[PDB]
């Protein structure tokens, strides 16, 4: 439940299996790595 | 230029307008490489990623 | 090279730095 897939698209910090969700570059769309 | 225009731009220590002309450069450095070359080139590789 | 710069952003530095 609280935990998403690897590339989901998650939400905001934690949240995640990968617990860091870093955006690569000025786009939104924050997904878990 | 990758350092703002003041490399081609003569030094203007020996003239009048020191400090507003290095004012000038540093922000007109900071204001367009430093910002929006490199949002430019965030939008497009974060684009591809 | 004149010291009215330097004091104006020396004063603005230490007012940002206080805050």
């Amino acid at each position: 439940g609280d935990c998403l897939p690897h590339l989901k698209r998650c939400k905001a910090d934690n949240d995640c299996c990968g617990k860091k969700c870093k955006r690569r570059g000025t786009n939104a769309e924050k997904r878990c790595r | 230029a990758g350092g703002g225009i003041g490399d081609e731009i003569e030094d203007p220590a020996g003239d009048e307008y020191e400090l507003y002309r290095v004012v000038f450069d540093i922000t007109f450095f900071f204001f367009v490489i430093v910002i929006l070359l490199a949002i430019i080139q965030g939008l497009i590789i974060d684009a591809f990623g | 090279t004149a010291r009215e710069a330097a004091t104006a952003l020396a004063a603005l530095l230490w007012a940002v730095v206080a805050r």
